């Protein structure tokens, strides 16, 4: 489910950037990218660097 | 005359797999100005990298930033000259759903002359498989055939490695090419893969 439990934190990280929570968003995309990094593909793991950066 | 910027219509975005996001519009009536096209871009309130689209392509640009995944961004296209400065109708989607996978690669048959009616096949699917789950699109004929025959689109469904074509005549050599694309159809279709030949004995 390392597939459907990086799903899941996408959309928390999506619902709290855009209800105004950009340090909990990031919060979540380290939990995200951490995932990544150990079990995951290039293209999610640049998906996941990118948004932090648009964050600021 | 000399007339301002028409508003850019039909806004479109594709992420072919390998390349970054690109977008097109219609740049709408001639201005007989030199005009400016840029592709804004954000998620939630954090803005993206503005897009300057080149002087040979004026209805295309190719975002400098990472294509991402499962969140909801905004887009829209601000066209601009000496006369006046108008944006596009504001998009919003999930380039999830933008994806124009790489055909799948190797297609082979692996089991030529052994089975009488059956050939099965083999391919490897193209990297973005890691993101979203494919749904393929099988044909075939025999090598004298004028049209293709289809393999019914609802058993190649999933992603998948392989595939046993039967129901096919014996010692017979055959032809196959097989496309992929999101299993939601939401996306873009990828391009035929190399074809793959095979016999079925006798
Ligand atoms: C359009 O872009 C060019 C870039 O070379 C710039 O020189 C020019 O001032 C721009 N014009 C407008 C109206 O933005
Ligand atoms: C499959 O395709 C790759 C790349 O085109 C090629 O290097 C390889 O030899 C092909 N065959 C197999 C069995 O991998």
């Amino acid at each position: 489910d390392i597939s459907e439990r990086f799903r899941r934190l996408m959309r928390r990280a999506d619902e709290l950037a855009r209800r105004g929570n950009p340090e909990e968003a990031r919060k979540v995309l380290e939990e995200a990218e951490e995932l990544m990094e150990r079990y995951g593909s290039p293209e999610l793991l640049e998906s996941v660097r990118m948004l932090l950066e648009v964050l600021g | 005359g000399s007339l301002p910027p028409e508003k850019p219509k039909n806004l479109s975005c594709i992420v072919n797999e390998g390349k970054k996001m690109r977008c097109e519009w219609d740049g709408g009536r001639e201005t007989h100005l030199e005009t400016n096209f840029t592709l804004k871009s954000e998620w939630a309130t954090h803005k993206f990298a503005d897009c300057k689209a080149k002087r040979d392509t004026p209805t295309s640009c190719t975002v400098d930033y990472s294509t991402v995944y499962f969140v909801n961004i905004e887009v829209w296209v601000e066209a601009e000259n000496a006369l006046g400065k108008v944006t596009s109708d504001h998009i919003n989607f999930d380039p999830v759903y933008k994806v124009k996978p790489n055909p799948p690669h190797n297609l082979s048959v692996i089991n030529s002359e052994e089975l009488s009616s059956i050939l099965k096949l083999t391919w490897t699917n193209p990297s973005i498989k890691s993101v979203i789950i494919l749904k393929y699109n099988i044909q075939y004929r025999t090598k004298d055939a004028s049209t293709w025959s289809q393999i019914p689109p609802e058993d190649t469904a999933s992603t998948r490695s392989s595939f046993t074509v039967q129901d096919l005549k014996p010692f017979t050599e055959y032809v196959f090419r097989i496309r992929c694309m999101k299993e939601d159809g939401k996306g873009y279709w990828s391009d035929w893969s190399e074809e793959a030949s095979g016999i079925t004995a006798a």
